[PDB]
RNA sequence: CAUUGGUGAGCAGCGAAGGAUUUGGUGGAUUGGGGGAAUGCCUUGUUGA
């Protein structure tokens, strides 16, 4: 549909909210988290990113549950059943209601549905791959329990199920569609429910803080636990003989628990966020001291018993909350710069293994409303500016270390800094501030340097061209500046119709663009000081743009969600594409490949890629709403006789100059009476104002060859008919020799003279 | 034999093995082309070139006579044209040590060139232009 | 200039080890070097992709059955994807572990790699765009064996793969899960080690070689099984079998070895069809062309760096060299042909607009120091460590005189005169320089001014003036044909090493003892110090030259960086060469305008201004359309046209809009352009009459601008300077062709009078 | 006389209920020459079974 960018991937997605689950490779472990309409597998034990999906689904994913290589995702009423992140099967259940949760043990598939009934699936035989096959269909009347919580099996239970309400628990047997036991009815609402390492045992998180014990062949507690003020959500057991459990409370708060001393040991605090709901799911791996943690704040953190408190060990996580300025860092499409509105900062890779690093900033900063970079003396001092929502300081930031600047910088005009921006050689540093002053300062020292003032509102944007000699300015009131950056003189000025909002500049075509108040994108040269041109077309107001690489082409989005392209050259627009969530900001990358998009629902950032392989186009808008080789190849340093009879009869030697001029050097062929139709062939090749210079070269190798047959010992037979055919044509042919002297003649005497 | 491997501050016992091969070569050189009539001029001449090519290599710093060939070739002859002795004998560092401790570490140079490697070697003729970076 | 500086050619073929194959087109040469692929054109060789993701220097290389996919493989076990043009399409870390081979199917459905101790087979990915995270998948893994899988041969059927091991054995793949007659089975009795198996194209001789010479022959009889047919055994060839490969004539065999000879045979006759030698150096691998009329093998790194291509008929085809780490670069006059100087002491011409390897001078008796043509094409002088220096011109092959005569060991620096009368050269190792009259090698004087080393020397094209700098804080001038000398200036700083002459006689630029480049002029006004040499994986200042414009100088130490700056003080760009373990020591500017040169340890030049990029020179969007305006002044107004579509800049605009004006017109149209659209159509057409056969048509353009502005050239010199030799170097390579044809009609018309 | 080196007590200013210096383990990403034989050996001829 789109004729210019493709929809690739996105980046910097850890978790959402959907509880994980763990799988087993042999020996070693990965974990399966969501995202969306797409899924992750990660390694356990050093956090790499072995596989993402290949195909999203029509729907958000609401269940996620493993076997040793198979991922079993839910959406509407459809099991998606993939390996490696490819689909093997998709087995869908037999309605319309919602998928809510799953359970895989021995050789059935239980689906449960938000209408309180669930499906079972079997195999065929006991040693296939996956159960495909229909065995039944079980309700939950709502006279034998309430709504159904989770879906759980306890083992050696043969042909037993454990689906629990949020009154009681249900056990089934399946084979025969009984129910052969119901629990009695419990005072809290259950939300938690998990598996034991020793038989018989199931635990119960209520609504409330209260641990139950329970046990399936009786039917009584054994052990209850309060704690005030806590909706637990996650259970899990640490089996490496330390008998312990872990309690996740919707704060975000994780109550690290000791069951046979009976002691409150840790909690860790806000690790997910509360306002995304706290810790989505908290499990121990089995036998080594490490438990697994993952919330509704895009994040999964390692935290190991260390042999007695856990520690944070390792873990991987991004904003949060959805970004609001992103940069390219490298010309070489490796690392981007990213800031959101949560108030953190990371710097993200781009490559394969999709590993990033938050910067260090040293309760968080205020939010970055305008970011500026430059490569070029990275490792040696600061070489990225930011301001930060109604400051007054703009603060610098280092590339390499991944750490925060040393300097501060002020307005002096007591105003907010609205607009950075440095030079190419990264000595200076532009600041603009909200009461129209434009300060220059060093980027080595940080110390103030230089102070112009001539805007009278707030100066929008500051750029500089490569040279480092004239400086360019935008100001609200419709001014746009040109100024020496050498000296302080005041060059030029223009004056137009509106506020200007934004201005990116492109160095090596010496343009800008300025998008104004009414909707209009112009285009301005930077050296003659000139308006050249004024483009129309988005309904709404402009938000982001940027300039292609090579200078040809302008991007920009805005918020009647289109994406437009623009061709510069020809003043039309080529591409619009009609999206459904509009994007923040978009960026070009440095190298010609990669077109990057930031959203306002969802955290990610969506990678597009440029196609960049052919394209003749100029299409439009509104829609849906040699010749050395052969002079050095006759020079030798170390069938065909249809025709030329039947151009004895006829003028059809051109088929056969064609079958000269197409391959196979003839220089044996020629020489396998005929030479008289062979010379009128050439006169007809001489006929036409074409290939004199393989003409010219046939007709020496034919004196260099037959020179005696054409002598004849004592000439002037027909064949010296032939030749005075030749010879008044070759006269016509004479005047190209003197033209090549005089331009050989006077091109030297240009050359000495 | 392992007092000249010590003496010399030799990173390896394998270059004591090197320069015996190649002084072995020199005096099979020097046998092979003694054994000739003193006056035919095949022995003068290419024994003269021995001679003043090395003087060049600065082994044979002393001014020679033919008999010498013979008599001072030796390993640790070539083994002071490694660049710390010429640094300890013109009077840079203090000890052969500490001359292979400052190379070890940048901070010595022959020519235009940084060095280091402590078994480049200098000539009779190179050994004018030795400072520091 | 601004223009996208990047690499799109190398200097010289093979330096580093790898395989090699050809196209199935027969046309297409495909010869890697360690750190890209360079994948030639047989006729008029050129450079089509250039991948850089290549950490490390290895290959291994094939593509499909059409050429529109290639991959690469290197030591750690990624590889890298592109198409036709380098598009790098895909890119994917594969293994944790070394490649042997890699081998496509005839069909482009199946993929096959070896590593390890298993074999590994992919499922092809189509040519699409991307949007694939992972774009490989897997179809199959065969388990096991018993040790490495050293080569690796597929058949016809695509069913069929024909697989040996490293433990003297091969086996048998069917690929569709059908085991092909229920049998995988093994093939053993091998007294030596295997160096490769083939499967015949015929479904019925199943092929072995070992490394000894031996060669076994087994049948498809699957009394029932595997029988012997054929034994050898050689105990007195005494070498080892280094590579094999089979025909697809399926008539004929191939055979490398470490002895430095290239054995043919015939697959059931065992005759001894032809061996040829080309030295000692081992042969690494041989392929064929998919109908035997081609043969190309591919030399050792440590021996002859040297491909070369023998036909069954017995004649080389395409012969080489392309020896290693090169000290010195010059263009030739005719900005085509550029000397190379290596270190084992030869000169080499490379042809590097088309890749020939042209001709070679060998009276070196050690390494080269110095290459420079002199102004009139016909004669260059090199220098040496031979303690001599000499003199040739092209292709009379003929070494001219070998001025010397004061007892030296080493010279380090050549120059001459522009007026081809005095040469002069700088001794390292003594505080004087020497001339030499070309006329005989008379002595005329020595000329004792320096106190250290004389390191760098160059002349004007004011040609009364000799610049020398000498490295001791002081740069000198002299007078040669006058009637007295000179006084001669001091230093501010820092030792140099580099001089540079601007072609006017009035500016002079030195690179000082750091990272700071200086410039001067002849009344000593220092007019910029310039920073840094950047780009650590000890700072320097080795090379420098003043670009043929007059706005640009070029600088390269060594340390894998070089920087462009113009006159005024700024950084205009900064290239720079990806590898891992100096690099540059020799940079100088072509006389065309569009690239310069970067002598390497690796070996790389070109920079090739291009015309993809949209300049806006004289407001181009004004005119609005660039097509409808312009189709208004196709039929209309031919001086509005030139001006017009000459301030927009569409290459696939030019053909037409500079076409489709007719002949009659053509001195109006010059007779009116302005004076400030001239010299980009100037550079225009001497580029553009290299291509075309419109030699009649640019003939008669170049008669009417020549004809028009000769004096606004004469006076406005200096870049219808690089344009007008870039217009003589077409009219000179026109002339001695039509001339001399044209004299071979001219002689016959009177030999006819003759008798 | 040289706010000259070492050392200690105060003041202006900068900040507020903590500051300055120093170090260990841990996790993520990057990084042989000259002479000679008995004796022994090697090659070759021989002598008897």
């Amino acid at each position: 549909n789109s004729k210019i960018f493709s929809p690739f991937r996105i980046i910097g997605n850890v978790s959402n909210g959907v509880p994980f689950a763990t799988g087993t490779l042999g020996s070693t472990f990965y974990i399966v988290t969501c995202v969306g309409k797409t899924f992750q597998i990660y390694d356990a034990n050093t956090l790499h990113l072995l596989f993402v999906s290949e195909k999203e689904t029509p729907s958000s994913i609401v269940a996620l549950s493993a076997h040793f290589h198979y991922v079993y995702a839910a959406y509407e009423n459809k099991v998606g059943i993939y390996k490696r992140g490819i689909e093997e099967h998709l087995l869908e259940l037999e309605t319309d209601a919602n998928v809510e949760h799953l359970c895989i043990f021995g050789d059935y598939l239980c689906a449960s549905t938000d209408d309180n009934s669930i499906f079972i699936y079997k195999k065929s035989d006991p040693q296939d791959k996956y159960p495909s096959e229909f065995y039944t269909k079980l309700t939950v009347t709502e006279i034998q329990g309430g709504e159904i919580v989770s879906l759980q099996h306890l083992a050696t239970y043969l042909n037993k199920l454990t689906v629990v309400t949020k009154s009681n628990v249900l056990l089934f047997n399946v084979r025969t569609g009984k129910l052969v036991f119901t629990s009695n009815e419990f005072p809290d609402q259950i939300t938690t429910a998990e598996p034991a390492p020793v038989l018989d045992i199931i635990a119960l998180g209520t609504v409330t803080g209260e641990v139950i014990m329970f046990n399936m062949r009786k039917g009584k507690r054994i052990r209850t636990i309060k704690i005030p003020q806590s909706r637990i959500s996650s259970l899990s057991f640490r089996t490496d003989g330390s008998s312990h459990l872990s309690v996740g409370t919707s704060s975000g708060d994780l109550i690290f628990y000791d069951l046979d001393r009976r002691s409150r040991i840790h909690v860790l605090k806000n690790i997910h966020r509360e306002s995304y709901g706290g810790v989505t799911q908290a499990t121990f791996l089995n036998g080594q001291p490490i438990i697994v943690t993952s919330g509704g704040d895009n994040s999964l953190k390692e935290y190991v018993f260390d042999p007695q408190p856990p520690r944070y060990l390792r873990s991987r996580g991004g904003h949060s909350q959805p970004p609001s300025y992103i940069a390219f860092a490298d010309s070489q499409s490796h690392f981007m710069l990213s800031a959101s509105k949560d108030r953190s900062l990371w710097s993200f890779s781009l490559r394969k293994d999709a590993q990033s690093q938050e910067m260090s900033q040293r309760s968080k900063f205020p939010e970055i409303v305008a970011l500026a970079i430059e490569n070029a003396r990275i490792g040696e001092w600061e070489n990225i500016i930011t301001a930060h929502k109604d400051e007054k300081f703009a603060r610098t930031w280092d590339m390499r270390n991944k750490r925060v600047g040393r300097w501060t910088f002020d307005t002096t005009d007591d105003g907010f800094v609205k607009s950075v921006a440095m030079s190419q050689c990264g000595n200076f540093g532009f600041i603009g501030s909200s009461n129209g002053s434009i300060t220059i300062y060093n980027m080595q020292s940080g110390i103030l340097r230089k102070k112009y003032k001539l805007h009278k509102r707030a100066v929008t944007g500051i750029s500089l061209d490569g040279m480092n000699r004239k400086m360019v300015s935008c100001g609200l009131d419709g001014i746009v500046g040109f100024y020496d950056f050498n000296k302080s003189t005041l060059l030029g000025k223009l004056k137009l119709d509106a506020p200007i909002t934004a201005m990116v500049y492109h160095r090596s075509s010496d343009l800008f663009a300025l998008a104004l108040d009414d909707l209009s994108i112009v285009v301005i040269d930077a050296v003659t000081q000139r308006v050249v041109r004024q483009l129309w077309g988005h309904s709404n107001r402009i938000t982001a743009f940027d300039f292609s690489p090579e200078g040809r082409w302008i991007v920009s989005a805005s918020l009647d969600s289109t994406i437009r392209t623009w061709d510069l050259p020809t003043g039309g627009c080529i591409d619009g594409i009609i999206v459904d969530n509009v994007a923040t900001n978009v960026k070009f990358s440095p190298n010609g490949d990669l077109l990057a998009t930031t959203h306002v629902t969802g955290n990610g950032i969506c990678i597009w890629t440029n196609r960049a392989q052919f394209k003749t186009v100029s299409t439009r808008t509104i829609d849906e709403s040699q010749k050395k080789l052969d002079a050095e190849e006759q020079m030798n340093k170390f069938h065909f006789t249809k025709q030329l009879r039947e151009g004895s009869q006829s003028k059809d030697y051109s088929s056969l100059l064609a079958t000269l001029i197409n391959f196979s050097p003839a220089a044996v062929d020629l020489e396998i009476d005929e030479i008289v139709w062979f010379i009128d062939a050439l006169t007809q090749g001489l006929k036409s104002n074409k290939n004199f210079e393989l003409y010219e070269t046939f007709m020496s190798l034919l004196f260099k060859a037959h020179g005696d047959v054409i002598h004849a010992n004592n000439k002037n037979q027909d064949i010296a008919s032939a030749l005075q055919n030749w010879e008044d044509v070759h006269k016509k042919e004479d005047r190209l020799d003197d033209l090549v002297k005089f331009c050989m003649g006077v091109a030297a005497f240009v050359t000495t003279a | 034999d392992t007092q000249v491997m010590r003496t010399y501050h030799i990173q390896n016992r394998e270059d004591y093995h090197k320069y015996n091969r190649i002084c072995g070569d020199i005096r099979r050189l020097a046998n092979k082309l003694s054994l000739l009539p003193p006056t035919d001029p095949f022995r003068r001449k290419h024994e003269q070139l021995l001679l003043d090519k090395l003087y060049a290599m600065g082994v044979l710093t002393t001014k020679s006579k033919i008999s010498d060939l013979e008599n001072k070739v030796t390993v640790s002859a070539i083994c002071r044209r490694r660049l710390p002795v010429i640094m300890h004998r013109l009077k840079m560092a203090e000890t052969i040590q500490d001359a292979v401790k400052f190379i070890e570490q940048g901070h010595v140079r022959v020519g235009p060139n940084l060095i280091n490697d402590p078994a480049y070697l200098v000539t009779r003729n190179m050994e004018d232009y030795v400072t520091w970076v | 200039m601004k223009s996208d500086f990047k690499f799109s050619n190398l200097l010289g073929t093979v330096y580093r080890q790898g395989n090699i194959t050809f196209s199935d087109d027969g046309k297409q040469l495909l010869s890697p070097v360690g750190n890209r692929v360079s994948v030639f054109d047989l006729i008029n060789n050129k450079s089509f992709t250039f991948e850089y993701e290549h950490r490390k220097n290895i290959a291994a290389i094939d593509l499909n059955k059409q050429g529109t996919l290639l991959i690469s493989i290197d030591e750690d076990g990624r590889a890298i994807l592109v198409n036709f043009k380098a598009r790098n399409v895909l890119h994917h870390f594969n293994f944790k572990e070394k490649c042997s081979a890699v081998k496509f199917s005839p069909d482009g459905r199946l993929f096959a790699l070896a590593s390890g101790r298993f074999l590994q087979i992919w499922k092809t990915p189509d040519v699409n765009k991307d949007r694939q995270f992972a774009p490989f998948v897997r179809h199959r893994v065969h388990a096991g064996h018993f040790q490495d899988i050293t080569s690796l041969t597929w058949s016809q059927d695509s069913r069929f793969i024909l697989t040996t091991s490293k433990d003297l054995s091969a086996k048998i793949w069917s690929v569709d899960s059908e085991e092909k007659n229920l049998a995988a089975t093994t093939f053993n009795g091998h007294r030596d080690y295997v160096m490769g198996a083939f499967f015949s194209h015929d479904q019925e001789k199943i092929y072995t070689v070992s490394k000894d010479g031996a060669v076994f022959v087994w049948e498809f009889t699957k009394k029932y099984s595997w029988r012997i047919t054929k034994k050898h055994f050689f105990y007195a060839n005494q070498a080892k079998v280094k590579c094999v490969t089979f025909h697809p004539a399926t008539r004929l065999l191939a055979v490398g070895f470490t002895s430095g000879e290239f054995r043919l045979y015939d697959l059931p006759d065992f005759t001894l069809i032809q061996q040829l030698s080309m030295g000692q150096n081992p042969v690494n691998t041989v392929s064929v062309n998919q109908t035997g009329e081609w043969l190309a093998f591919g030399s050792s790194k440590l021996g002859q760096l040297l491909v070369y291509e023998w036909q069954s008929e017995s004649y080389i085809l395409k012969q080489q060299g392309h020896f290693d780490s090169t000290n010195s670069l010059a263009y030739s006059p005719d900005g085509s042909r550029v000397v190379t100087a290596s270190e084992d002491g030869k000169i080499k011409v490379w042809d590097i607009t088309s890749g020939f390897c042209l001709a070679t001078f060998e009276e070196h008796t050690s390494s080269v120091t110095a290459v420079q043509f002199a102004k009139r094409g016909q004669v260059m002088f090199s220098s040496s460590l031979d303690g001599t220096v000499r003199a040739w011109d092209l292709i009379r092959y003929r070494n001219f005189r070998t001025f010397t005569g004061t007892e030296r060991i080493q010279f380090n620096c050549l120059a001459v005169d522009p007026s081809g009368e005095v040469v002069c050269a700088g001794s390292l190792d003594n505080f004087d320089i020497h001339v030499w009259s070309v006329q005989t090698g008379q002595l005329l004087d020595a000329l004792s001014g320096h106190e250290g080393p004389v390191s760098c020397l160059s002349f004007s094209q004011e040609n009364s003036v000799l610049a020398s700098a000498s490295w001791d804080k002081t740069i000198r001038i002299w007078s040669i044909f006058g009637r007295s000398q000179q006084v001669e200036p001091i230093e501010v700083y820092s030792d140099v090493l580099a001089l540079s002459m601007r072609p006017d006689g009035k500016e002079v630029a030195v690179s000082t003892l750091k990272g700071q480049i200086s410039i001067f002029n002849i009344e000593d006004a220092k007019q910029v110090g310039n920073i840094d040499c950047r780009k650590d994986i000890s700072k320097f200042f080795t090379t420098i030259h003043y670009s043929f414009d007059g706005m640009a100088i070029v600088a390269g130490g060594n340390n894998n960086s070089i920087c462009l700056y113009d006159v005024p003080n700024e950084v205009l760009l900064k290239r720079f060469i990806v590898s891992r373990n100096v690099r540059v020591t020799s940079v100088q500017f072509s006389p065309t305008a569009n690239a310069f040169a970067a002598a390497s340890t690796e070996g790389l030049l070109i920079y090739s201004t291009n015309d993809t990029i949209l300049f806006d020179p004289f407001d181009l969007d004004v005119d609005v359309t660039p097509h409808s305006t312009v189709e208004a002044l196709r039929e209309k107004q031919f001086l509005n046209a030139l001006v017009m579509a000459f301030r927009l800049n569409e290459e696939y605009l030019i053909n037409k809009v500079y076409e489709a004006i007719p002949i009659k017109e053509i001195p109006l149209v010059a007779s009116n352009i302005p004076a400030i659209y001239l010299p980009r159509i100037l550079k225009f057409i001497g580029d553009f009459a290299i291509e075309s056969q419109h030699i009649e048509f640019n003939l008669i353009w170049i008669k009417a601008l020549l004809s028009a502005s000769g004096g606004y050239i004469n006076e406005h010199k200096y870049l219808f300077s690089t344009a007008m030799r870039s217009i003589q170097r077409f009219i000179v390579r026109v002339a001695k062709e039509v001339v001399n044809t044209t004299t071979d009609n001219k002689y016959t018309y009177r030999f006819l009078v003759s008798t």
